[PDB]
């Protein structure tokens, strides 16, 4: 008798690497390959709205950080 | 301090009240079977219990434990011994529930109610103060008992004036506080290894 | 000897210069010289990658402290020994978890911790999801009380890791992010958790706190997931769901006083009390006082209403929880006056008179109906819990006891025996009379003003208790010496202390008894130590006696008291709102109900639960989305610095700058 | 929570340099009615969503109990402050499930 | 409006000194003697500043 | 039915290029002011003088962080500067120099100079330098003046007379300048804490800011006592007087520095002076020490005798000891109140004289003590005098006596008859009671014994504390006890009867007339606390039941006020008092007990109450305690620095620094490459 | 604020060594 444990609602999605690419260099202030992503995000790679573990987007992490030029990117 | 503090007298009183009313209609009912009469007297008679303000009277000289009220008193006149063992029984519990219960409490309450009064105490005691004196600062009522437009906007200026030069400097006090009295969070340690991060970047992508 | 040669006592194992140059490489952060110490440690040489600091910090643990996640996957790339560093990772609070989880004796952390269970110890949302994203599973303690031969094999063998080890599962499954994620019913998860953890802290004395603040955790959590509710509906779909507000019921069952007592539930409960009459706290309190005594005095009006046409808007208007309490009140009060004025033909045997006591027996009789009824449900557990069903019993035993003792007198002064049947069912009327005027206590819960201070009153009612089981035991003491000393001298118009001269205070058990019970009031005079034998060595020894009890009871156990009583309100009153709003709701609930409506005079499928369980899930993942949301903007920031941040801080710099230093 | 504004958050966070270029635009906030208002207004609200109409009223309260909306939109910062505060008080008396955050504007 | 931290102010306070002592600042000054003999002189001709004013 | 916001406090929003200036000096580049600030030379859009609406320049800004290069380049452009130095001083930057050595709503109010603000703020580097660089305080007035200059400055503007005198105030009581610039810092500290005392009881209104100022006067003395490292350098100290004395220990007790006094070194130096020639007191077994304070109890006489006959006999210096001498008076006190006591053991007379048992060899006690208090109020003052409460006691005492001796030697020498046919004002009789009750005072004062013991020492000082409570307390019981003792006899006073009685007031069997007087009420009102009156004493001979109902509901009215209310009610405030002074009982214990053991350190007094009745020496001590106070200061501001750098609290305005050195350093960087 | 002190000194001191490389 032991309790398996399970995740009984999903709340975060993984599905490409581009998103959790984006999701780490935003946190990082990674201005280069973030501006990369955003080009790509332009050809149409990925969708900018993604919803991490926190469930905050990637303007909501980059407002977290306090960081002006790439929100502007953004 | 003690006119802030009766509020919980008042609060406590209904609860005795209840209490004295519920022993003496008791008592009341026990002993109606049965010159000076009353507790008033030489030698206080069974007759006390005799009349419901009787009994609420004798009830209330119970609470200062002094003997005011003798136990004498629960006897019948005619020898009924289980009426009154009955009899004082009740007001034996009666003054346990009262002398070594209630006023314990009281006794407790008041220290909670003072530990939170003495505080601000001196804050009450200016506002009381000043509310005395300003009762004297006009000249309506000077005598004692027993002989008995251009200006006001210019004000408005001056007002707004001297308004604006006290937002001012408290604005620039309250900014000073909050730079120089806020402690430090987890998010400006955060927001420390981001600026570096970025640094490494950019140093990292120029070289 | 002149100074002390200190030496190690515990002298262990110290480490080459080359090994201690590669741990201080791995302490700094420089990429260079520990990708070189690893590289001479890629053939057999002196410098090994499983190298033991003294302090117990193998590389790789000094890696995972000092937060370099490069410095970490450089030393897992040429395969050091993993153990406990995953649970070093976990108790660090890195997103490098993954990384060591990705992967293909001295140990700080005990051998039962897993690192589920150190995660939830932790509470971390983060971690906790990733490792139950990769697959885990805490395993599921026994019974509070169980007869297992497993349990008492391991208790046989190590009770001390026994104990541990279900304190360890406890506090895991207690966290807030592990019931938040891993369970269907987060509110139901935390009052039984909490019920469960305050059964373990009553039977386990030792971790009594533990279990105790667990609890106290568990209340907490749910009180904080009531707390993200933005809507009234959602307030309604919690409080109403049924796996009538029967989750309100049942955290009212689980003594959830946090839960409860949050102000939306309680406005939920306040306009639910004032069914259809809004307006009722916009109004003076004279006008209160007003409206309260026109209802309650016209209340058997509206009890003749409902008895015949309930359907009727006066049929209604009793169904108001409100307007039904005033009715009760009224009815108990009419009761009372109808006790005041019996109270106000010297015959052996007495049938009552027409204008009393013969309207009161329908109030008896529907008083103990309803204490049947009440005991009907919720069992025997309820009423033993509640002081006031106590009361309420002892109160209708004394009224029926009344009732028999003057039947038998009726078909079976200063003449009869003192035993006589009459005496005794006056008797035990009186004191009846006594404890259905003293029910009125339990009235002032309703009221904001004199509800927390009766609160407080029946919360220290057991610890004065536990203070009078010492006084009757001092009381037995002194009464056992003076009866000793007093009985040889025993003799009369009145024998007793209740007479104008006491006489043979001390001569009787009993008498000693209630003359030294007496003496805390100073109802007992002096001459009650005094002997018709003039032995003055015995009275003035029977005198001390009695100072002594004196002293004891009234300067030193009456100030005890009141010390200890002043440190029971201290401890009381800062949670007495709470405990007071608790018993409001209580008292709420007794009246919110469609059963027992009269007062005493006149009381003698699938497919909508499957709705209603969508909507309850779908208010549960919102308000769970809430919750961490709220915890992760109350945790990342408002919270003071560590020293490690600082540190960590510091090995970012030098990092940075000895890579800057490689690069140039 | 659906019922704030910039205005309104930003006279929470008691931020005086984001008030006042937030002030720069014209912003008007809702008029909250009195502690005895029981309009046909004041009872549609409340039946549809009675938790909202508390928290819109208390964020409403808060945002005006600011300081820094105090300075920079009023002619008199004393009188505005005593009578709020009064307002506030008769409000943490009336609304008996709110009167911790009430008391504590007040 | 019950503003007992606006009143309690030391500046207003020392405010309402002033406006009180009125024309007496020295009052304050004073020995305790003094001040006790200043109050016992007012009290004692009561009527004769009354009758006076 | 909406709220219109609009900006009442209106403000010059500047420019955008303005906007752009004031986020480059707050980002902290380099080139970015350079070009800005030439372009303001050829007069482009921003000016030098940027007025921010919140007050912050670009040089305020510049200041507010430590960057002292920027500081330097609008330094050298001629930007207007104002209170800037005070910006600086208040920011606590030793990079002022650069403000020193350059060439209405302000912030500051108007009286303010750099080098008060420098003692407010209590920065050593930033006053070493403003004192070197030359200022000067304006030296306050004393507390209690009636000048003209300071009532016609009270007259013009009062607050700010109060506000200026608060800022001297409080840059005088820092402890960097008087470690810094006072000649004598344990003297400045003792009188600076007394004139802020006295400025604390004078000004009513900023009681708290005086008080606070006092104890940190304080608590700099106690910190510069801490860092003597050595025995010869606290004998220095404490012995040192300004014109084994233990001068400075005298004055501070006068100054009321209690915790000064409890300091454990200058505990151990008088406990080594109290202990005189002891070895190893300290340390003994209890019971020998109770035996041996026992042996030299009874022998207090031949020990007084032999300082009597030889002083310079080693017998005769053993009463030297200040504890032998204190030994030997508090046997002498018992001896005093055993005599006291055998008096009333084992009379008719008229003109009794004193018996030779007892009361014969009273009276020379008596004169002892009235000489000895006499010698103490001489020696010290009359101030310290009725500042004790103890020699209040004495005083009443003592007068009780010598009135009990006048009137024996009246009733000796005049009215020359059994006991019960004597005048109720009979001589003899009042005599007799002022013994008892000199009796009883003589008897009470054995509880100031009680501060020598380390148990009973705490507790008799915290029962002393809470003694104004009481009396506090009692005011307010007795203005109560006055209304129910009018309202009483004004309703009683009709039903006064006489009917032959041998008893007349409550202290008989037969209590009456309780309420007919207001001297028996009075005295009926004050045994109902007790209860020592009955129930009875209400009811009148009359069969008026109302006005018998009046004066038992009255009677109940204040017995419930007393009882019920007043009593709980002073239960309660003494448990708070009790609260707040147990803290704090160690040190004002031990501030007791010096008092006690410097009153017997003196070489005058020493016997008994039965047997009672140059320049270039002063120069050197100078240098002595110059140069012990030279390396007092330096240690105590080397800890200042210590302490003050170990601060557990981190601000947010140095995580602001840290952003602002990192964004410094990543646009010097971005610069070069 | 020693350990402040500490970074402040820290980050001067890699400011001056890269200002010394280049
Ligand atoms: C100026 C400030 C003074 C201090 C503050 C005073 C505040 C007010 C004090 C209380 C109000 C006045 C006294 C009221 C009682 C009275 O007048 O009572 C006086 C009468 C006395 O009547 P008899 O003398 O005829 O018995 O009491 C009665 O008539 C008996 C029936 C009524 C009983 C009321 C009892 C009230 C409870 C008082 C004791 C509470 C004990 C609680 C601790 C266990
Ligand atoms: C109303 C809310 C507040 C009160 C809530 C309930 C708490 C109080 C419950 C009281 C219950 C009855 C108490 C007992 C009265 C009684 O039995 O009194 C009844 C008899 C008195 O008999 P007589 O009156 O005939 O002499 O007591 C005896 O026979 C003597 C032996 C028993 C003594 C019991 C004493 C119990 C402790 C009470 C004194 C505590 C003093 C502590 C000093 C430090
Ligand atoms: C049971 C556990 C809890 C209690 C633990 C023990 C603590 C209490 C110990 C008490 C010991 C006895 C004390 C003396 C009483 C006695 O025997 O008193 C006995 C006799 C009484 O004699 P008569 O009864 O013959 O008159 O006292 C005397 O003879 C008078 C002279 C001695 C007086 C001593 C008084 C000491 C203080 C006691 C009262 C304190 C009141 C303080 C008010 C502020
Ligand atoms: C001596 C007795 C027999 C008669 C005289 C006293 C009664 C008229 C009083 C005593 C206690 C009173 C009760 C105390 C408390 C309350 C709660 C109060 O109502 C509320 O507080 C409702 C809930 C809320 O307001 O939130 C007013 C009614 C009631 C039952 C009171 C009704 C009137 C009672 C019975
Ligand atoms: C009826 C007469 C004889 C009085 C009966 C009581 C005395 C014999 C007692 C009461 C209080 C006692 C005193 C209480 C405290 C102390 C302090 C203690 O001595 C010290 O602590 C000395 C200082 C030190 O040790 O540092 C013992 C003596 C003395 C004076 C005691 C001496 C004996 C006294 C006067
Ligand atoms: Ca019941
Ligand atoms: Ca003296
Ligand atoms: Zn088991
Ligand atoms: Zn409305
Ligand atoms: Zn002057």
């Amino acid at each position: 008798e032991v309790m398996a444990l399970k995740d009984v609602r999903e709340v975060k999605e993984e599905n490409t690497l581009n998103e959790k690419l984006f999701l780490l260099a935003c946190d990082k202030g990674d201005y280069y390959m973030v501006k990369k992503i955003l080009e790509e995000n332009s050809s149409g790679d990925l969708n900018i709205n993604c919803v991490d573990v926190l469930g905050r987007n990637a303007v909501t992490i980059t407002i977290e950080n306090e960081n002006l030029d790439i929100l502007q990117l953004l | 301090s003690m006119g802030q503090m009766l509020q919980d007298f008042g609060k406590f009183l209904g609860m005795f009240l209840l209490v004295l009313f519920s022993f003496t209609i008791g008592l009341t009912q026990l002993y109606d079977k049965g010159d000076c009469v009353g507790i008033f007297c030489e030698q206080q008679s069974n007759d006390t219990f005799h009349s419901f303000i009787g009994t609420c009277f004798a009830l209330f000289w119970y609470i200062f434990s002094l003997a005011h009220v003798a136990i004498f008193v629960t006897r019948f006149s005619y020898g009924e011994e289980l009426q009154s063992f009955v009899g004082a029984v009740i007001v034996g519990t009666y003054n346990v529930v009262v002398v070594i219960v209630l006023t314990k409490l009281l006794v407790a309450m008041l220290h909670k109610s003072f530990q939170l009064i003495a505080n601000h105490e001196d804050k009450e005691w200016k506002f009381a103060r000043a509310k005395l004196w300003l009762s004297y600062f006009d000249d309506k009522c000077t005598l004692p008992p027993p002989f008995n437009r251009n200006l006001k906007q210019k004000r408005d200026e001056n007002y707004q004036k001297v308004m604006c030069c006290l937002v001012h400097r408290y604005l620039t006090s309250m900014r000073q506080k909050m730079q120089s009295t806020d402690q430090a969070t987890v998010e400006n340690l955060n927001e420390l290894r981001q600026d570096l991060s970025k640094f490494r970047n950019e140093i990292r992508d120029l070289l | 000897r002149d100074r002390i040669p200190l030496r190690i006592v515990r002298a262990e194992s110290e480490l080459s210069p080359s090994e201690k140059a590669y741990l201080n490489a791995v302490e700094k952060g420089d990429y260079a010289s520990v990708k070189k110490s690893l590289e001479e440690a890629e053939i057999y040489f002196k410098i090994n990658i499983n190298c033991i600091d003294p302090l117990g910090r193998t590389a790789l643990l000094i890696a995972i402290e000092n937060e370099n996640l490069e410095l970490i996957e450089l030393l897992l790339s040429f395969n050091v020994y993993v153990g406990d560093a995953l649970l070093h990772a976990i108790r660090k609070e890195v997103v490098g978890a993954v990384e060591l989880l990705l992967n293909h004796q001295f140990s700080e952390f005990t051998p039962d911790i897993t690192p589920i269970i150190l995660a939830a110890h932790t509470n971390n949302y983060e971690i906790i999801k990733l490792l139950v994203q990769k697959g885990v599973s805490v395993p599921r303690p026994h019974e509070v009380r169980c007869n297992c031969v497993e349990c008492v094999s391991s208790s046989d063998v190590d009770s001390l890791r026994h104990s541990r080890s279900r304190l360890n599962i406890y506090k895991a499954l207690a966290s807030p992010s592990l019931i938040a994620l891993s369970s269907e019913d987060p509110f139901l998860t935390a009052f039984q958790l909490s019920w469960e953890l305050q059964e373990l802290s009553k039977v386990e004395n030792e971790f009594k706190s533990e279990y105790e603040e667990l609890s106290r955790q568990c209340k907490q959590f749910a009180k904080d997931l009531l707390d993200q509710t933005r809507s009234s509906r959602e307030l309604e779909i919690i409080l109403n769901y049924r796996d009538d507000l029967a989750r309100l019921k049942l955290a009212i069952k689980y003594r959830q006083k946090e839960f409860v007592a949050q102000p939306n539930c309680q406005q939920l409960l306040a306009s639910r009390w004032y069914d259809e009459f809004p307006g009722w706290r916009r109004r003076h309190w004279a006008v209160k006082m007003v409206t309260c005594f026109i209802i309650g005095l016209l209340f058997p009006v509206f009890s003749v209403c409902y008895l015949i046409a309930p359907k009727s808007p006066l049929g209604l208007f009793i169904r108001k929880p409100f307007i039904k309490f005033i009715c009760h009140t009224a009815s108990y009060l009419t009761f009372l006056f109808l006790l005041l004025l019996a109270s106000q033909d010297l015959n052996r045997q007495g049938p009552p008179p027409t204008i009393v006591e013969w309207m009161i027996l329908p109030w008896v009789l529907g008083f103990i109906w309803g204490e049947i009824k009440q005991m009907w449900d919720g069992g025997l557990q309820d009423y033993i819990h509640d002081w006031w069903n106590l009361m309420d019993f002892v109160m209708n035993s004394l009224y029926l006891a009344t009732i028999s003792l003057k039947i038998v007198a009726f078909v079976k002064r200063e003449s009869w025996d003192m035993w006589h049947p009459t005496l005794v069912a006056e008797a035990l009327f009186a004191i009846a009379n006594i404890f259905s005027s003293l029910r009125l206590i339990s009235l002032f819960t309703a009221n904001s003003h004199l509800g927390p201070l009766q609160i407080s009153l029946g919360r220290m009612l057991l610890d004065i208790l536990k203070f009078l089981f010492i006084y009757c035991l001092v009381l037995l003491a002194f009464a056992n010496g003076l009866n000793q000393l007093y009985f040889y001298y025993e003799e009369l118009t009145c024998k007793g202390i209740r007479c104008e001269k006491q006489n043979n205070a001390f001569s009787t058990l009993f008498e000693t008894l209630q003359s030294l019970f007496w003496s805390i009031f100073g109802l007992i005079n002096l001459y009650v130590t005094n002997v018709k034998a003039q032995h003055e060595f015995t009275e003035f020894v029977g005198a001390t006696m009695f100072g002594t009890y004196n002293v004891i009871s009234l300067v030193v156990l009456l100030n005890m008291l009141i010390a200890m009583m002043n440190n029971s309100y201290q401890l009381i009153a800062d949670h007495a709102d709470i405990e007071w709003k608790f018993a409001r709701t209580k008292l709420w609930m007794s009246y919110f109900e469609e059963g027992g409506t009269l007062p005493t005079p006149f009381n003698v499928r699938a497919a909508d639960n499957l709705r209603r369980h969508h909507q309850y899930q779908e208010v549960m993942r919102n308000l769970v989305k809430r919750y961490v949301a709220a915890m992760i903007r109350d945790a990342k920031t408002e919270e003071g610095l560590t020293e490690e941040n600082f540190k960590e801080l510091k090995q970012d710099i030098s990092s940075f700058r000895f890579e800057v230093l490689g690069l140039l | 929570t659906m019922d704030v504004a910039p205005v309104i958050l930003a006279a929470h966070r008691n931020n005086y340099e984001i008030l006042t270029m937030l002030l720069k635009q014209d912003v008007s906030l809702p008029k909250p009615h009195a502690v005895g208002c029981e309009c046909t207004l004041c009872s549609a609200k409340n039946k549809k969503d009675s938790l909202r109409h508390s928290r819109f009223r208390l964020d409403i309260y808060r945002c005006l109990a600011s300081p820094a909306l105090i300075m920079l939109t009023e002619e008199d910062p004393i009188l505005r402050a005593f009578e709020l505060s009064a307002d506030l008080k008769e409000l943490s008396l009336v609304e008996v499930e709110f009167r911790n955050d009430y008391e504590e504007l007040a | 409006y019950n503003q007992k931290e606006f009143v309690s102010q030391s500046n207003c306070q020392q405010f309402l000194n002033t406006v009180w002592f009125g024309q007496m600042s020295g009052y304050r000054r004073k020995p305790t003697c003094k001040k006790i003999m200043t109050v016992l002189t007012v009290g004692i001709f009561w009527p004769v500043l009354s009758l006076c004013y």
